[PDB]
RNA sequence: UUUCUUGCCGGAGGUAGAGCUACUGGAUGGCCGAUGGGCCCCACAGGGUUACUGACGUCAGCCAAACUCCGAAUGCCGGU
RNA sequence: UUGCCUCCUAAAAUGUAACGGAGGCGCCCAAAGGUUCCCUCAACCUGGACGGCAAUCAGGUGUUGAGUGUAAGUGCACAAGGGAGCUUGACUGCGAGACGGACAUGUCGAGCAGGGACGAAAGUCGGGACUAGUGAUCCGGCACCUCUGAGUGGAAGGGG
RNA sequence: GUUACGGCGGUCCAUAGCGGCAGGGAAACGCCCGGUCCCAUCCCGAACCCGGAAGCUAAGCCUGCCAGCGCCGAUGAUACUACCCAUCCGGGUGGAAAAGUAGGACACCGCCGAACAC
């Protein structure tokens, strides 16, 4: 892993609408990110 | 009414220079040609122009290697 | 210590479902997703050579590492390209970094799909990988819908040790891909 | 007429016209076959011609191949030319037909009218010619 | 011209010690090259002249 | 006798001959089967329908000087 | 048309003519030279919004195909082809031996100085995949030299 | 001395390849897990390094068998041909070509390391 061509990857936590958290690394560098729909309450994957 | 035709370049007197057997010394000629149709063997050396000259002294032989042409030079026994 | 979610759920859960579900002679055949390539290929960089600049940053936000520019190997007039002319941009993701994006693209991206309706399972290669094309780029926080420039179509494939076409489902249909059963 | 699509070289060298055909000397396509017995540049003229009495004997039904091409330029100077000056356009196109080639094959049911065909086309033919069969 | 015959002299013996082509167009500024001064008996930079 | 003749031995060739599904340019058949035009079922989903223009491919068959998967005889170069 | 290079003619060594059949030329490359290391698709499927006869792409085999500064013989997944680093084999300056081809032309082993790569590992690799990319001599320049200097204490006035 | 165990090297480099069927892990050849350690990605620990045996012969590896594809391939004959004979034809002496069937072949040896019994 090449030390800072690569750009900065940091761990973070996001929390859906229907109230369900995340962990995982993306290149956000808040940490805290806030998505709408996810995939535990989409309706695509919930049913119908 | 003419022909387009007409030129030629000089022959290169290319070939095999000392056939197999022939005894050489060290960094005679032994092919004149064009690429690698005889790849340099033992105790051979390729030319800038791919010819294929004796780096010892010896006879000259012709093998096949990796279904190659090459030519060799094996060293002749002292009398 | 610290493991992907979809990588701790395909060492611990995934494996074992396989198994069960296509019994294999031995326990190396178990499908296990290998690089996830995902690309932008320009195409209209012959007019505007400056959109291969933001794809690059673009892909280096979505995925983690830097997008390496591809060129093009041929020079077909048709469409106005000559050998060397920067033409898309590939990332590719091994290990935990693919395993982590693998789980963001499954958790995030994908449910935040304008109209999301899922994909047909019918892109496996026949060989045990999957491809297919996102519609924009703004469905990964890292590319904020407030800052984007213009649509990319983005190419998406994972490569897995999948045999075929059933073993590649089985083993997206475990990791939880969307699909557009049909 | 039968004039190749195209060729790579079109001033060649004169076919020559030595030894039996090597190839091509049995009927393989029809029942009858005309065989060739001497050396000749047999032209797309000539094979027309032969092709056309063949057709126009046997009238409604029957087959005929036609196994020489003749996609050999035989070039010509332009008249009252002194030697010289490079050689001349291509003029005809000839196959080098050599002793023992059957040049062309019948299939009709009626093995005398067939031959009659055969003969047809052999006259019409530069060289001699013999009516053979596939029966051995 | 387009590629005319540069000579190559030496900076420290200042000898013009070899001759070459080079386009001009590619390479418009003046070859600094390293090459080898007999007159100084080593390697030593040349520069077109 | 280094010359030459003969025998034998070592040698590189691409000619004559052919062979071409071995390359680069060709040849009668039908074939899973390309644009399929055409009947259309009447889907713009999707599909047989191909009388005829007939893709690749395939079947014995054929040619080349600037073709060669091959390949002599002689000639030539050496040694004896 | 005239010189040079390539092919066929050319009759399997070499060479071989014609106002014979075809073409090229006579440049170009400082990174297309050197070295060190590494590679890897020619076409069907699934597809891959747009993006079909094409993309960034992913797999399989096509078994050495395929394609590859400029026409024949060569070079391949033993890469002369494709990428990368070096910092300048851009290996240059003094070069026994041999040689191939009337002069002209052409080949290189190898020894020495200085370096370039590779270094651990070896000690190894003399412009370009190779043949065209040129013009004798005369006469003049231009830089350098431990040469000459028309009596010279000497220089100015020619040569290498 | 032996093994379906290993590497290293073997031929005018396919009689050796491709493909199909069956078999093996004590030690080797592998497979494999995370980046504290050299090193690397024109991005990626995929190629190269670190600690390994918790686990595996699936693949590579190699063993046996299939002549299906490829490969090799006679003898004979012919083509061709050197010389010679021959008025136009042709013939003699010598040499002598691919396909196929007859056929061959699913390759052919040494160095050293492991266990076995001595």
């Amino acid at each position: 892993m090449k030390t800072g061509i690569h750009p900065e990857y940091v761990d973070t936590t996001v929390q859906c609408g229907c109230g369900h958290s995340f962990t995982t690394r993306s290149t956000k560098q808040s940490g805290t990110i806030v998505v709408e729909v996810c995939s535990q309450c989409h309706p695509f994957y919930t049913g119908k | 009414s003419s022909s387009r035709n007409g030129r030629d370049s000089a022959a290169q007197r290319l070939g095999v220079k000392r056939f197999g057997g022939q005894v050489v010394k060290a960094g005679e000629i032994l092919v004149r040609q064009r690429g690698t149709h005889f790849h340099p063997g033992v105790n051979v050396g390729r030319g800038g122009d791919d010819t294929l000259f004796a780096l010892a002294p010896g006879a000259v032989e012709f093998g096949a290697k990796r279904g190659r042409k090459t030519v060799n030079i094996v060293p002749v026994a002292r009398p | 210590k610290a493991l992907p979610r979809l990588k701790q759920r395909y060492r611990e859960e995934i494996r074992e479902a396989l198994q069960q579900e296509f019994n294999y002679a031995n326990v190396m055949q178990i499908p296990g997703v290998v690089k996830v390539v995902v690309n932008m290929g320009v195409g209209d960089a012959a007019r505007d050579a400056k959109l291969i600049n933001g794809a690059i940053n673009d892909l280096a936000l979505i995925t983690g590492q830097k997008p390496e520019v591809r060129r093009a190997r041929k020079s077909i007039a048709q469409f106005k390209l000559r050998e060397g002319m920067p033409i898309g941009a590939r990332v590719t993701l091994r290990g935990d970094r693919m395993w982590e994006f693998l789980d963001r693209l499954i958790s995030i991206a994908l449910p935040r799909i304008r109209d999301f309706r899922g994909l047909s399972p019918k892109q496996f290669d026949g060989t045990g990988n999957y491809t297919f094309g996102l519609n924009e780029q703004s469905m990964f926080h890292e590319i904020d819908v407030d800052s984007i420039d213009r649509p990319r179509g983005m190419d998406i494939t994972v490569v897995t040790t999948a045999t075929n076409d059933a073993e590649g489902r089985a083993l997206l249909r475990a990791l939880g891909f969307p699909f557009k059963e049909n | 007429m039968l004039i190749p699509r195209k060729v790579k070289h079109r001033k060649q060298h004169h076919p020559e016209q030595r030894g039996i055909a090597s190839g091509g000397t049995s009927v393989s396509f029809g029942d009858y076959g005309i065989q060739a017995l001497e050396h000749a540049y047999i032209t797309n003229r000539q094979i027309e011609s032969a092709r056309i009495a063949i057709n126009r004997h046997i009238k409604r039904g029957g087959k005929v191949w036609i196994n020489i091409f003749p996609d050999r330029p035989l070039t010509k100077k332009p008249a009252e030319t002194r030697m010289g000056s490079g050689k001349g356009s291509p003029e005809w196109w000839v196959a080098n037909v050599k002793p023992g080639r059957v040049l062309f094959e019948l299939s009709y049911p009626d093995e005398k009218t067939a031959r009659d065909a055969l003969t047809r086309a052999i006259h019409k033919l530069p060289i001699k010619a013999r009516i053979v069969t596939r029966e051995e | 011209d387009v590629r005319p015959k540069i000579t190559l002299a030496c900076e420290v013996c200042k000898h013009r010690n070899y001759i070459t082509k080079k386009n001009r167009r590619n390479d418009p500024d003046r070859l600094e090259i390293k090459k080898f001064c007999p007159n100084c008996g080593t390697h030593q930079p040349h520069k077109e002249s």
